């Protein structure tokens, strides 16, 4: 397991080059704490109009407006 | 007026391909320690012009082809994908700007084999239709990984918008992330052209029954597409500043760059044997495929680990 | 409608100066079959179908669904691969290595 | 460096697809004048036209449904000149 | 089938915002602040009634939220606003990140003298 | 020596650099005195073709402000 | 045998391209969104025997959506009897229908 | 319907009695069989496109991809056809009449 | 051929099929044609000769040239409903063409011309293959679009079929064109029934597959192509002589035989539907197919012809050949008769 | 005459598959088929399928069709052609003929003769091609159609390396 891969790095370099590279892309991403931020980043980007709802009178965590306190905020992007 | 914007890129197209065969003899000249033309015109200048009169009134080679429409067509093509390569180049505006443009360079390249095709199937030398079956199977391989890398590095540009690449390095050159996509895209890019060392058809282990003149118009067809794909390595690896208001700084550096890039091939030709055919096949299928596959894997895994995948638009 | 006009003046320069190149030196009076080739020319048909699959992947990597994306995004390359490793073995990949 | 540049290119997505959500309703109402207008102008025509057609109704729609339908491309331009035709139909695909 | 009903000529005349495309991504965010409350109706009222016709008089509010929006930038601000709009409009993509000083300029005025 | 190979570098510079310095002039020629319109996706093309019908010259690039309404 | 694998081990393989009027990326609609809908809630669960006699209103205009062949039928009758009407000189088109009015917005 | 289709339509029905009549190659029948999957291609991109039925826009592409392995394979029969007999000729391929 | 690969071969050849069985998707049918199409070539190429080569180009032009009808039918069908669901066709031409392409796949008459040919230039499991897991995924789609398939022209092939594939196999003496004529009027029976009960369908196409199963099993245990050489087989495997005339007669639906199951219950579906004229004549063309099952049971089972000297080595040798379900497809395609209301497990 | 230009791109369209489908030999074959696939690319773009039309030229005539001229160059190196040819020239253009003086034509279905601009949508996408989004799709949607062609060009691979072999 030691001496094996000492040999197909004497011999093969590009071989082991390629498989380390896409072992690095296989398993790398279930190990990064930034894949979140990513689908986060995807979803919060506005590609369609953000059709308002009729206010029934009880939809205490939809806002009037935009400047308002509540509704999903992008702080974190801001931050990172 | 959008004619002599075309007028304006096509000719200089031609202008820039006849002062790159004298930048190519002196410098391959000054390399081989010795000089380069310099007796025709003063400091060579006028070597092109001499050369091109030279070889429009020598005597046609007279073939008895096979097909006289593709032969006739093989230069037209050429000649043809080759002007229409450097249409979506942004520089830093290009002349068509077009949403899709590095899929559209992609495919209007992949049409280019064509020319050798019938080039080789038009003549009625066999060997010559073997080189060009050999040239065509050469250069659909290394197509291969023209895409593949090419897609790699696509992925740090969100779109295939060419203008939309020097936004994309405003930050930072893209060779540095990428660098080792830019060094199989450079050599692949050098054996698309079939340029030293990957020119088997200079070497003894397809278009020698054309004329003087269409030999020379495959020849600047060639030499089109050298200079193009230095341009087009340039933006995507080696994106210059742009101010907006003053945009030929931008065109002053991607010139330059792409300048040093085409002596680049010029050095490469003056510093190195040919391979042999099946060495550059195992170079492609067996060296920059699995690299290239890697790569793209990791290209494709990496900007959403990083949380760091362009935009769209 | 630009780009027509530029594709045919393209089209037009080129065929005005192979019209040259075949008419202005006027004016002076003066194989066996390779199944290697075939191979490699049906290994890139197969390749390049492959990557048509993979071409849209600058704009896939814009969803919502990231995690069945990168897998099948992944799997396509795999697969790729699995086609280089499966023609590399079986000495498919020979004499034009 | 690609990390944070295309971070801020996100946010600068998202900046520009806010401005153009912010003019959507007044582009969206100009647009429904836009196609009212013209639909108006093609009716009034028509009622000026098809006289002499014997059992012509006039506005006719050609759906069972009395639910608003978009408006073919056809149904808007096809009195018009062949200028407007070919800008309206053709203009965003030959654009550069 | 029935005969379409089409609003009149005169249920369309309308006082347009007649400024480009630029002038309006300059004022875009302070509009969409502004603005919101009959934007919102008639766009809540044009996925609701699914038709254009019957949504011709909140339009009209829109149409006229706006016009009393560019004015009190006409009142106030007019030559921040115009520098700004005018350097957005220089650009091809007309980009906000080449403009932030003018705009920097253009949001002191208005959060100042509104 | 290795400077004489520099006047055909300099020519062949010269004509890589007209083709982009003249689709910059033109582009700014064209479009009054900008650069031209990028119109990758339908909402660039509607607020051209609506800035082309507020412009009232049927240019897109007449640009109407603040001057225009009352 | 339709073997329905898909509904039996609750998969989605192909349903989602099956129709215009699923769900699409970013919620782009269809041309023909509302007419599928109606004709799909329409013939839904009476088969398609009753179906062919029940759903022929909604089939029919969501048909005519798809294909216009009655909106290019029409437009072909007045754009003919225009042509008509011009050839015999009994009618004039109008300043908004010769490009003489700098439309609306 | 639309006048495109008429002639996408035609392009097929031209390319298939270009296929249901051969002359002698077999690179000839394959060749009208990919302009079948051509006009195939253009058709389905025409409605798809027409419709703005989104999803179906992936269809074309698969519909490319298949068809092109298929031709592939169809490619390898010829050459081994052509490695019997020296030529590509259909009429060659009769052995099994008995 | 590599067993590994020879095994993901036959893992996607039925992969193509289950996925036309399964799909919801006209381009997934379409797919799952194309990809058990491509599978089954190297299958048909199994021992690389001219024959085989000629069989696999002559089976591709066939099946890729009904793969292109099929996709236009799908497209057209796209055109006048604006969906791909497969269910009926909302059009006739469309129905017309995917009908067409389907009995392409199914190699009906007149588009016939290709079986006896493809099933005499490749080997006997692969013309087991051919004329019994082929024809599934082409049957499933026809069960599935039977409200919109023509009545004239579903029944045009079905008798044009059965009397094709009838007078067909009077000519041969090559066990692969008698089984694939035989395939051809069983499949005719198999769509003439499909209009007026598609279960009666499944259940000639079940009957079909287990007898044609059981005749490519006998005659690959005896390892006979011909009928002068399976005239040998009463002289080296008495056994075999009897297996195949229980089999033969019951193909040619020979009461009480289970192979008169299909036949009688498609008469007693076409009846009740006031067809008299259609089955009658069926029944009676199905005669010509019974006579060269028992041309063949003459030469094997009833009578002995004269074999040669070198089989008296063949004597001292077993068959090692693994035949697999052969006592399990002979006792199935024999006495399943007193059976016959199991066909209801098929509604 | 610019109105018309999809339906004149579709002439031309159809006058290249009876060029080649008349075959008169599979090089010129091949030259008729890829004339025939860039106007029908130029049809594609003018419906606004810009990736589809790039797909047909980078997929289909350079990638496929090069195989096919390449196969035809190693395996080859008339009266009934050019009477097919001039036959299916003058049924396309009697087509042509009867569907522009009429606007209406029933060759098996009814065609409008009208130019085929009338049938566009009048709207816009936002910020996105949706023609790109739905093909982006094939990754976020369409899982089992990126597993059944991987899985199916993996077996062509295995299957031309088998076919191919004679062994
Ligand atoms: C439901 C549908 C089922 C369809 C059939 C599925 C199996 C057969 C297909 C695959 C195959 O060939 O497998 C080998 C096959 C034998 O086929 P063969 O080579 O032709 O047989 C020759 C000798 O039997 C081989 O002899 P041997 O010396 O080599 O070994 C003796 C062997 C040793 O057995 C074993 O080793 C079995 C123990 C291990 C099993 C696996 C454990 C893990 O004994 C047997 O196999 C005895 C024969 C078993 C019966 C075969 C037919 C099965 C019934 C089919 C359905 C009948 C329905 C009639 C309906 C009529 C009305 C419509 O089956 C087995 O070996 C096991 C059979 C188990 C049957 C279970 C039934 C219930 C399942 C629920
Ligand atoms: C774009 C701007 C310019 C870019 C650079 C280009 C300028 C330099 C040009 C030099 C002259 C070239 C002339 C032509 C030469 C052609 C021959 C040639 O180059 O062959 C390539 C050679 C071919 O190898 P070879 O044939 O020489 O060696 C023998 C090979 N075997 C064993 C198979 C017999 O090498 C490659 O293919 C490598 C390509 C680049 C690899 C980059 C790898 C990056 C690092 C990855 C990680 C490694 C660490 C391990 C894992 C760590 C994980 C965290
Ligand atoms: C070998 C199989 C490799 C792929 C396995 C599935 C990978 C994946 O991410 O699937 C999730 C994806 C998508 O799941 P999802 O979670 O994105 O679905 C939510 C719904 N949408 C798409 C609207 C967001 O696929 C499925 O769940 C169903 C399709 C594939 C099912 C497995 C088929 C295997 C066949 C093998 C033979
Ligand atoms: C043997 C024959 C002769 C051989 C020598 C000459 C021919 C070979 C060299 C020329 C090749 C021509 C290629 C034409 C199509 C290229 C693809 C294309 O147009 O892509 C660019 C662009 C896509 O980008 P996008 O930004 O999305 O579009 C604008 C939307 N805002 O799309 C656009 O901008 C669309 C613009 C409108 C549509 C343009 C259609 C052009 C005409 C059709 C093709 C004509 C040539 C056909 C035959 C070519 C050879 C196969
Ligand atoms: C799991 C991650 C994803 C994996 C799949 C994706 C891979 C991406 C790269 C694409 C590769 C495709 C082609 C691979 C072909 C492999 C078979 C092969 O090359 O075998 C032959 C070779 C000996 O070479 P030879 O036949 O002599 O060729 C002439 C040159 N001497 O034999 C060899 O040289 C032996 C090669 C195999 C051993 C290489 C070990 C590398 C280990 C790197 C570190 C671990 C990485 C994590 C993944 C596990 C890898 C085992
Ligand atoms: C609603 C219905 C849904 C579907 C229901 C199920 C349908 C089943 C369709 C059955 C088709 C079976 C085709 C044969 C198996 C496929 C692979 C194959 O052919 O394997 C045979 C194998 C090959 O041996 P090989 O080495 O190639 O021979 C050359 C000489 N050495 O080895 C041999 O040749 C050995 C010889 C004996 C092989 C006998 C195989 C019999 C299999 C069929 C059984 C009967 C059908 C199933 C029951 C009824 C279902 C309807
Ligand atoms: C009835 C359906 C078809 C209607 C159109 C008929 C087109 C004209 C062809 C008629 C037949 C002429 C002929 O000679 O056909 C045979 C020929 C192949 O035979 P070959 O070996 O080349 O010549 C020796 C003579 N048998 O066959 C061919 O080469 C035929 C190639 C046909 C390609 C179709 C072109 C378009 C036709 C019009 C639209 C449909
Ligand atoms: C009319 C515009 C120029 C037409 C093309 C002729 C000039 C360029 C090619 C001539 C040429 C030069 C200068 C040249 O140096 C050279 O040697 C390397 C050639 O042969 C391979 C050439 O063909």
């Amino acid at each position: 397991v030691a001496a094996f891969l000492k040999n197909v790095w004497a011999k093969e370099p590009v071989l082991v080059a390629s498989f380390a590279i896409a072992g690095l892309a296989v398993i790398l991403p279930t190990l990064s704490p930034y894949t979140k931020y990513s689908l986060m980043i995807n979803r919060a980007t506005p590609y369609n109009y953000p059709v308002p709802l009729r206010d029934d009178g009880n939809m205490p965590d939809v806002p009037s407006h935009p400047q308002d306190p509540q509704g999903p905020s992008l702080e974190w992007l801001k931050r990172l | 007026m959008f004619m002599i914007n075309v007028l304006t890129l096509i000719i200089p197209i031609l202008l820039a391909v006849a002062f790159l065969t004298l930048v190519e003899r002196k410098v391959l000249g000054y390399m081989q320690f010795r000089k380069g033309p310099n007796v025709v015109g003063p400091y060579g200048l006028l070597q092109p012009i001499a050369d091109a009169i030279k070889l429009f009134i020598k005597e046609p080679l007279r073939p008895a082809t096979s097909s006289i429409s593709m032969f006739i067509l093989a230069p037209i093509l050429a000649l043809t994908l080759a002007l229409t390569m450097w249409i979506p180049l942004p520089m830093p505006y290009p002349l068509i700007n077009m949403n899709l443009g590095v899929l559209f360079m992609l495919a209007m390249s992949s049409l280019a084999v064509y020319s050798i095709l019938w080039s080789g199937w038009a003549s009625n030398s066999k060997y010559a239709l073997i080189g060009a079956l050999r040239a065509v199977a050469q250069t659909i391989s290394y197509e291969v990984t023209l895409a593949i890398i090419l897609l790699s590095v696509l992925l740090m540009n969100g779109s295939f918008t060419l203008s939309t690449l020097i936004i994309t390095q405003e930050q930072v050159w893209l060779i540095f992330p990428a660098w080792p996509l830019a060094m199989m895209w450079f050599i692949s890019t050098l054996a698309e052209t079939n340029r030293a060392p990957f020119d088997l058809t200079e070497g003894e282990s397809f278009n020698v029954e054309y004329a003087a003149g269409p030999f020379a118009l495959f020849f600047m067809a060639e030499y089109a597409n050298i200079i193009m794909m230095n341009i087009f390595t340039t933006t995507l690896f080696l994106g210059a500043f742009h101010n907006p208001y003053m945009p030929e700084l931008y065109t002053i550096n991607f010139t330059i760059k792409s300048l040093l890039l085409s002596i680049t091939f010029l050095w490469i030709r003056a510093s190195y044997p040919r391979f042999r055919y099946d060495q550059l096949m195992h170079l492609l299928w067996k060296n920059f495929l699995p690299l290239t596959l890697a790569l793209c894997m990791w290209h494709v895994s990496l900007p959403i680990l990083l949380s760091s995948i362009p935009p769209q638009t | 409608m630009n780009l027509m006009i530029t594709l045919l003046t393209n089209f037009t320069l080129a065929t005005l100066l192979v019209t040259i190149a075949f008419w202005l030196p006027q004016l002076n009076v003066y194989l066996p079959f390779s199944m290697k080739f075939f191979l490699v020319a049906i290994t890139f048909l197969l390749f390049d179908l492959e990557i048509a699959l993979l071409l849209p992947l600058p704009w896939a990597s814009q969803t919502t669904n990231l995690n069945t994306m990168l897998t099948m995004a992944l799997l396509l390359i795999f697969l790729l691969a699995v086609s280089l490793a499966y023609e590399w073995t079986q000495k498919g990949l020979e004499w034009t290595e | 460096s690609m990390m944070r540049w295309n971070r801020e290119r996100r946010r600068l997505q998202i900046e520009d697809f806010e401005a153009r959500i912010a003019l959507m309703p007044l582009l969206q109402a100009e647009k429904d004048r836009r196609v009212l207008q013209m639909l108006r102008e093609n009716l009034e025509e028509e009622a000026t036209i098809m006289k002499d057609v014997p059992g012509w109704k006039v506005g006719e729609s050609v759906f069972h449904t009395t639910r608003w339908v978009t408006p073919m491309m056809g149904e808007l331009y096809g009195l018009r000149t062949g200028e407007e035709i070919l800008s309206s139909t053709y203009g965003f695909i030959w654009y550069t | 089938p029935g005969i379409v009903e089409l609003p009149s000529l005169e249920d369309l005349k309308v006082q347009e915002v007649k400024v480009s495309s630029s002038v309006l991504k300059a004022a875009a965010h302070h509009y969409g602040a502004q603005c919101d409350k009959p934007n919102k109706e008639f766009m809540l009222c044009r996925w609701e009634e699914k038709d254009p016709r019957r949504c011709l008089e909140e339009g009209k509010l829109v149409n006229q939220c706006a016009l009393e929006f560019f004015r009190q930038i006409k009142r106030h601000c007019a030559e921040p606003f115009t520098e700004y709009w005018t350097c957005i409009d220089y650009s091809g993509l007309q980009l906000f990140r080449r403009c932030r000083k003018e705009q920097a300029q253009f949001d002191k005025c208005v959060l100042d003298k509104l | 020596m290795w400077f004489e190979v520099l006047p055909g570098i300099a020519v062949m510079g010269v004509c890589l650099f007209i083709p982009g310095m003249a689709t910059a002039r033109i582009h700014r020629f064209s479009n009054g005195g900008r650069e031209k319109r990028v119109a990758h996706y339908s909402y660039q093309w509607y607020l051209m073709e609506r800035d082309r019908r507020v412009s009232g010259v049927n240019r897109y690039y007449v640009s109407k402000g603040l001057e225009n309404i009352d | 045998p339709f073997f329905d694998v898909q509904k039996k081990l609750g998969v989605d393989l192909d349903h989602w391209m099956t129709i215009q009027s699923a769900e699409q990326p970013h919620r782009i609609p269809a041309r023909c969104h509302a007419f599928e809908k109606e004709w799909i809630e329409c013939a839904h669960g009476i088969g398609s025997i009753r179906a062919e006699k029940e759903c022929k209103i909604e089939f029919e205009d969501f048909r005519e959506c798809l294909l216009r062949q009655k909106t290019m039928k029409r437009l072909n009758a007045i754009k003919r009897q225009r042509d008509k009407l011009i050839k015999e000189g009994k009618y004039t088109p109008p300043p908004h229908h010769s490009g003489q009015e700098d439309l609306r917005p | 319907m639309s006048l495109v289709y008429m002639n996408i339509m035609m392009a097929f029905t031209v390319s298939l009695t270009g296929l249901l009549m051969y002359r002698s190659h077999l690179m000839s029948s394959l060749l009208c069989l990919e302009g079948m999957m051509l006009s195939l291609f253009i058709l389905a991109t025409l409605m798809i496109l027409n419709s703005h039925f989104t999803l179906a826009s992936m269809m074309p592409i698969i519909l490319l991809v298949f068809a092109a392995c298929e031709a592939a394979l169809g490619l390898s029969l010829l050459v081994m056809v052509s490695n019997t007999y020296g030529t590509d000729y259909v009429q060659n391929l009769n052995l099994l009449q008995c | 051929m590599n067993p590994i690969i020879l095994i993901i071969i036959l893992m996607t050849v039925m992969l193509g099929t289950i996925i036309v069985m399964i799909s919801t998707h006209w381009l997934l049918i379409w797919i799952g044609f194309e990809m058990n199409m491509l599978a089954i070539i190297p299958i048909m190429m199994k021992k690389h000769n001219p024959r085989a080569t000629e069989a696999s180009t002559k089976y591709f032009l066939t099946q890729s040239t009904a793969s292109m009808l099929l996709m236009m039918a799908i497209i057209i069908n796209l055109m006048f409903s604006g969906q791909w669901t497969v269910m009926k066709l909302f059009n006739p031409m469309a129905s017309m063409l995917m009908t067409m392409a389907l009995a392409m796949k199914l190699g009906m008459a007149p588009f016939h011309f290709w079986v006896p040919e493809v099933t005499q230039g490749i080997p006997l499991s692969s013309g087991l293959i051919l004329l019994t897991w082929q024809k599934l995924a082409p049957m499933s789609v026809l069960y599935q679009i039977l409200p919109s398939i023509n009545l004239d022209l579903i029944l045009t092939l079905s008798i044009l079929s059965i009397t094709i594939g009838g007078w067909g196999g009077l000519n041969q003496t090559q066990l692969r064109k008698i089984m694939a004529y035989s395939s051809i009027a069983h499949m005719g029976w198999m769509t003439a029934v499909l209009l007026y009960n598609p279960t009666m369908t499944l259940l000639n196409l079940i009957i079909y597959i287990i007898m044609t199963s059981t005749m490519f099993t006998l005659f690959m245990a005896n390892s006979t192509t011909t009928t002068l050489s399976l005239s040998h087989t009463w002289n080296k495997a008495p056994i075999m002589t009897i297996l195949v005339l229980i089999t033969l007669l019951s193909m040619g639906g020979l009461p009480p035989l289970s192979g008169f199951m299909p036949k009688w219950m498609i008469i007693q579906e076409m009846t009740k539907n006031d067809s008299i004229i259609l089955p009658t004549l069926m029944a009676i063309t199905a005669l010509l197919n019974l006579y060269f099952y028992m041309r063949l049971t003459y030469s094997t089972a009833l009578t002995m012809f004269p074999s040669t000297n070198n089989m008296k080595m063949k004597w001292q040798f077993p068959t090692t050949k693994r035949m697999t379900l052969l006592p399990t497809m002979t006792v199935l395609s024999t006495m399943l008769l007193p059976l016959t209301p199991i066909l209801s497990i098929l509604e | 005459m610019m109105t018309y230009i999809v339906f004149i791109l579709s002439i031309i369209f159809v006058m290249g598959f009876v060029g080649f489908s008349s075959k008169p030999s599979p090089i010129y074959g091949g030259l008729g088929l890829i004339v025939s696939g860039g106007v029908g690319c130029g049809i594609v773009l003018n419906f606004g399928g810009s990736f589809l039309g790039l797909m047909v030229f980078l997929i289909y005539l350079g990638g496929m069709m090069v195989v096919f001229g390449y196969t035809t160059a190693m395996a080859t190196e008339n009266k009934v052609v050019l009477g097919t040819f001039i036959t299916g020239l003058l049924m396309e253009f009697l087509m042509v003929y009867y569907v522009l003086k009429d606007k209406e034509v029933e060759i098996v279905f009814k065609f409008n003769g009208m130019g085929d601009w009338v049938i566009y949508d009048t709207g816009d996408s936002g910020f996105f091609s949706e023609e790109a989004m739905g093909i982006a799709a094939l990754y976020s949607y369409g899982t089992w159609l990126v597993i059944v062609t991987g899985w199916s060009l993996l077996i062509g691979v295995v299957v031309i390396m088998e076919i191919t072999r004679g062994n």
